[PDB]
């Protein structure tokens, strides 16, 4: 039908044929029971979506910090620098805000078609038919996922993927540099000018 | 039809499955209706378990967390000390409090006597709590047919065991619990006199050098 | 209404003040119980709204705090200012026994009455004005649980953020906010 | 200790005692001693899950017993020799 992880086998009866980036990846079959699912595609929406982000923060600035053209400190120091507010401050008004978006995320999960409505002012509308995926003039002021399925599925799955490996290489810049103690665009540009004396297995 | 961990022909005439966690274990025949009496009767032990079990488990799960919350660092360590050392002994520890030992036990017999004299009189006559005045929320406290379970509003207001097999399941898994917690708080107690730390250092101890860390090394009192 | 698009729950209807489907546990399945524990809300919420001008007026003016005198305090009457220069007939007495005698009182002469709607809201002898006798009586009780709600809630407040700064204005604090926006906030007892 | 005379007297004296309760060599709670030291069978009305008849109270005798044996013959043997 469609290409799996595997060349050969065969895909669990749940990830039939629908959601974006289906590739009947699930060995230890995490998303079996009913309802559970649903659950879940939104949660790797949520963490992509924040990978994605973290990644743009985590390698762009050192990208054009190595070379030079910001000087910005280092991802893994950037917790210590001192800032116009403090840094526990900073931490408790996130909390309230990313409670707000949040709450209001999870109440449209829970219930589809409920959250759709500007709170202030009953009259702005949130163009939205899919759970995860809401548009409107905020999140969707161009109007690039509305249309025929067929694009939807093509952008959407070009969405995950380029998630999936966002989510993967932040994995990377956390252990990769806990264990080496050097930036992420360091290791890059240490690996192609040696590689074969630049590989996990010698940084212990 | 049930597990039978030393059941005998005189325990299970009357042992029969109605009590939650019947496993027909009377070796000694305490609840034989035939002499039933003041405090031997069929009617109090199982109460007299469960009240038993339920401050077992507020006390091996209140002897223990102040010194797991305090290795885990996050209530002060000078109030991160072995249950024993809690004032409740005095000599082998003491702590100081708002009020001295004495008063604060002359404050808990008061509210524990408007709290217990009340049970007891719910399980002597029935209902009999919910009918004189008291501060207006006599109502709450009336009961139910059963006296170790009353399920009023107070005491059950999430609402548990709607449907009755899920009611007598958890019944079974409170009553396995509380007898649990008893067992522990003897091994809190023994563990206290013959070995002179908290049941968490004890843990800790035994997990780390087990062969060296028991009972058979740890006699020797200090 | 407290979460848009959660469905009310059969008990709580858009019919007496607040309802607004905020019952996460279920306290107050039965309607009687449900009765009184209105009753309580509206008692709690009168005496804190009550409650919170006292703690507001006095220090703006300089005076000291709701921490000012609760034990072991001010024995020359009150302060020495604006309450009479120690004018107060219970000068020396901190500890003062006739406060803590008229309450009961006051008690005493409300527990009793029947008609829950007018166990609630006397009105008559308690209405000098006459607003309950008026065509916006809904709307009124509404306003008058919203700033109840509201005072718990700042009373809340004003006991836990009295026992994580031992000694301080309530509202020196809005001072303390204001002369640091950004850098000093409730995260000093949240995180250090 | 483990290979100490002490452990290895107990542990005989008791794995003995018990080896002679539960195989019908001695008296227990379903194999009652006459007047001529002969063992006939009786209904104590203890079930055990044991098939050939050892009850709990049977294992807690037995071992009491060759606790009690163990411990004279420890202590005769420290004595004498
Ligand atoms: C937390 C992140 C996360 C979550 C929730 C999911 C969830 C999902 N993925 Mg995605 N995926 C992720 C990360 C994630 N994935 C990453 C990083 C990759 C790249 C390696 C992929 C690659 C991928 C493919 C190629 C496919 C999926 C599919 C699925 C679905 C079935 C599997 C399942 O139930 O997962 C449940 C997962 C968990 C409960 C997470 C447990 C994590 C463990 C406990 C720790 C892992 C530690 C790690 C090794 C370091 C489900 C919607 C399949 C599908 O059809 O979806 C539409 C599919 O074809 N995913
Ligand atoms: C987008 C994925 C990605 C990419 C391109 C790289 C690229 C690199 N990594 Mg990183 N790494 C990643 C993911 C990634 N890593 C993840 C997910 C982990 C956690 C398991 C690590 C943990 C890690 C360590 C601990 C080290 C590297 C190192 C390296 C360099 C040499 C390759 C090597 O020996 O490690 C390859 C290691 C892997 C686990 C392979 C994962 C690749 C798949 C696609 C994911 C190179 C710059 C080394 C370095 O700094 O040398 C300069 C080094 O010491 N990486
Ligand atoms: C407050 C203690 C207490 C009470 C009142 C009861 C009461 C009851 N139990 Mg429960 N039980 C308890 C503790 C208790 N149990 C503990 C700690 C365990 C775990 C070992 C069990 C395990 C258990 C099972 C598995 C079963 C019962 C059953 C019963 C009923 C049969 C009559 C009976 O047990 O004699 C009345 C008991 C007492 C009056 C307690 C006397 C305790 C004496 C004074 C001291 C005990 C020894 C002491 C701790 C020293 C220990 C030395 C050494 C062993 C370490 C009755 C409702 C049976 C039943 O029908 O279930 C409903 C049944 O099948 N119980
Ligand atoms: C019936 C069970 C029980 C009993 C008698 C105690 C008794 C005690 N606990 Mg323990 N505790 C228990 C269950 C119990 N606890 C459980 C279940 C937990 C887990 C949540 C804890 C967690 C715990 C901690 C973390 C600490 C104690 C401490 C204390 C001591 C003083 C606390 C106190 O009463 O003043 C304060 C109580 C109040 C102000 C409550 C009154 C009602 C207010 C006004 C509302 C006292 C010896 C403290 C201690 O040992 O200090 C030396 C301590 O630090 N307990
Ligand atoms: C809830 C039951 C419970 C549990 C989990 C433990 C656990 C432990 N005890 Mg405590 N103990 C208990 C009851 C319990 N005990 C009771 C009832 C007594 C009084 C007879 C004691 C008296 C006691 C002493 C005097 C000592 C320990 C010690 C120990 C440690 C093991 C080493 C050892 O010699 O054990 C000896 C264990 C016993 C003498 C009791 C065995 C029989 C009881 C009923 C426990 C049965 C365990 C059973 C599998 C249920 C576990 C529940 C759950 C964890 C799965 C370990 C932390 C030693 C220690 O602190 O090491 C540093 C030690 O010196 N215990
Ligand atoms: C709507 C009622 C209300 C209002 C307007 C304030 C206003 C204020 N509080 Mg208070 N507070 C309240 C309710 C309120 N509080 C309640 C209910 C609690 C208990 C959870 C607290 C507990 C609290 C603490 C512990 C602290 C504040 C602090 C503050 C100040 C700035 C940080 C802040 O907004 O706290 C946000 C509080 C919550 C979101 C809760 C500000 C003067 C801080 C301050 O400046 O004190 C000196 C501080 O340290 N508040
Ligand atoms: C001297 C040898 C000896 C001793 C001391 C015991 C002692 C005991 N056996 Mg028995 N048993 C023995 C030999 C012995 N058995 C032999 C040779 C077999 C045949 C394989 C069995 C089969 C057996 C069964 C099937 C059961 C016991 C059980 C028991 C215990 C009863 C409670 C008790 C500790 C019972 C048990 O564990 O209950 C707790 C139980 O169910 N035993
Ligand atoms: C290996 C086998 C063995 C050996 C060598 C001994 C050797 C001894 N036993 Mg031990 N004993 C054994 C097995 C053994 N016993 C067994 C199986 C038991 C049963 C549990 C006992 C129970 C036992 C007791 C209870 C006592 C001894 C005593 C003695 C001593 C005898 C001195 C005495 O008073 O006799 C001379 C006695 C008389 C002439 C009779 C006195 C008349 C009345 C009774 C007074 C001696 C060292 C005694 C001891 O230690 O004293 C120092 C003692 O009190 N034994
Ligand atoms: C969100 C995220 C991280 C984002 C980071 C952000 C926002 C923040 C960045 C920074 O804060 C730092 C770091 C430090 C600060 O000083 C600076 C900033 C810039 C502020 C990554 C997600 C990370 C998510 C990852 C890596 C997921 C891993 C999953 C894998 C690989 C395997 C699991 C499975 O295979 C099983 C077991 C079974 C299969 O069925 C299914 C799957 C799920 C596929
Ligand atoms: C109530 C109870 C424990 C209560 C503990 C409390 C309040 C602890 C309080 C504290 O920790 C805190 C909270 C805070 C600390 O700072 C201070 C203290 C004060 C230390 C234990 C009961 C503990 C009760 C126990 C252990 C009873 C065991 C009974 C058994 C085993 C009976 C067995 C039998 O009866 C059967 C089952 C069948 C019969 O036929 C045969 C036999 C064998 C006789």
């Amino acid at each position: 039908d469609r290409p799996l992880w595997l060349p050969g086998s065969e895909a669990p009866k749940w990830l039939d044929g629908s959601l974006p980036g289906d590739y009947g990846f699930d060995p230890l079959d995490l998303a079996a029971e009913p309802g559970r699912l649903n659950w879940m595609v939104q949660a790797e929406l949520v963490h992509c979506r924040w990978a994605m982000l973290g990644a743009a923060g985590i390698f762009i600035p050192e990208l054009l910090t190595k070379i030079g053209i910001l000087n910005t400190p280092s991802w893994y120091k950037a917790g210590d620098a001192t800032y116009f507010a403090d840094q526990g401050t900073l931490f408790i008004v996130e909390l309230l805000l990313m409670a707000w978006a949040e709450s209001r995320r999870w109440a449209d999960i829970a219930r589809p078609g409920s959250v759709n409505t500007d709170p202030i002012f009953p009259n702005n509308k949130l163009t939205g038919t899919d759970v995860g995926y809401p548009g409107g003039l905020w999140f969707d002021p161009l109007g690039w996922g509305s249309g025929s399925e067929d694009k939807l599925k093509e952008i959407r799955t070009k969405e995950v993927k380029n998630g999936r490996l966002a989510m993967l290489a932040v994995l990377g810049a956390f252990v990769q540099a806990n264990v080496t103690h050097v930036g992420p665009i360091d290791n890059l540009f240490a690996h192609l000018a040696d590689p074969y004396h630049t590989t996990i297995l010698q940084s212990l | 039809k049930r597990s039978l961990i030393f059941a005998s022909k005189q325990s299970l005439s009357y042992l029969d499955g109605t009590l939650p966690g019947d496993y027909g274990f009377d070796p000694l025949g305490l609840m034989d209706p035939e002499g039933a009496g003041g405090f031997i009767d069929p009617q109090w032990l199982p109460y007299a378990e469960i009240i038993n079990g339920r401050f077992a488990m507020l006390g091996a799960a209140g002897a223990i967390a102040p010194e797991v919350l305090g290795r885990i660092g996050l209530i002060p360590q000078e109030t991160a000390i072995p249950w024993f050392q809690s004032g409740v002994i005095p000599p082998v520890g003491n702590y100081s409090y708002w009020a001295d030992p004495y008063t604060l036990f002359v404050l808990e017999m008061a509210l524990m006597g408007f709290a217990e004299h009340r049970r007891a009189q719910d399980y002597y006559k029935p209902g009999s709590m919910g009918k004189q005045y008291f501060l207006g929320l006599e109502k709450f406290l009336g009961g139910s047919g059963n006296p170790a379970y009353p399920g009023g509003p107070i005491f059950n207001f999430l609402g548990f065991g709607k449907n009755e097999k899920e009611l007598q399941e958890l019944k079974v898994k409170e009553v396995k619990n509380g007898r649990l917690a008893m067992m522990a708080v003897l091994g809190y107690f023994t563990q206290a006199i013959f070995t002179g730390v908290g049941p968490f250092q004890n843990l800790l101890d035994h997990l780390a050098d087990p062969v060296h860390n028991n009972v058979l090394t740890n006699l020797k009192i200090h | 209404e407290w979460l848009p698009g959660n469905p009310r729950p059969s008990y709580l209807d858009g019919s007496a003040p607040g309802d607004f489907g905020f019952d996460p546990l279920g306290l107050g399945e039965v309607p009687e119980n449900l009765e009184r524990f209105k009753e309580s809300e509206l008692i709690h919420a009168r005496w804190a709204m009550l409650a919170v001008p006292g703690v507001l007026i006095p220090e703006a003016l300089g005076y000291g705090n709701w921490v000012s005198a609760q034990k072991w305090a001010a024995t020359p009457g009150g302060q020495a200012t604006y309450l009479g220069n120690p004018v107060p007939w219970g000068n020396l007495p901190v500890i003062l026994a006739i406060e803590f005698l008229a309450i009961a009182f006051a008690e005493s002469q409300r527990n009793g009455e029947p008609d829950p709607e007018k166990r609630k809201y006397p009105g008559g002898a308690f209405d000098p004005l006459g607003f309950s006798k008026g065509a916006n009586l809904e709307e009124l009780k509404l306003k008058e649980i919203k700033n109840g709600r509201l005072a718990l809630v700042a009373f809340l407040g004003f006991a836990v953020q009295a026992i994580a700064y031992p000694g301080t204005g309530p509202l020196e604090n809005l001072k303390t906010h204001l002369a640091d926006p950004w850098h000093n906030t409730i995260a000093h007892v949240i995180i250090p | 200790y483990i290979g100490s005379s002490t452990n290895l007297i107990m542990v005989a004296s008791t794995t003995l005692m018990l080896f002679a309760g539960r195989f019908g060599l001695a008296p227990s709670a379903n194999r009652k001693s006459t007047a001529g030291l002969k063992l006939v069978d009786r209904d104590s009305g203890l079930q055990t899950g044991d098939p050939a008849g050892f009850t709990a109270t049977d294992t807690l005798a037995c071992g009491a017993l060759g606790h009690v044996i163990g411990v004279g013959i420890v202590l005769g043997l420290k004595a004498t020799a």
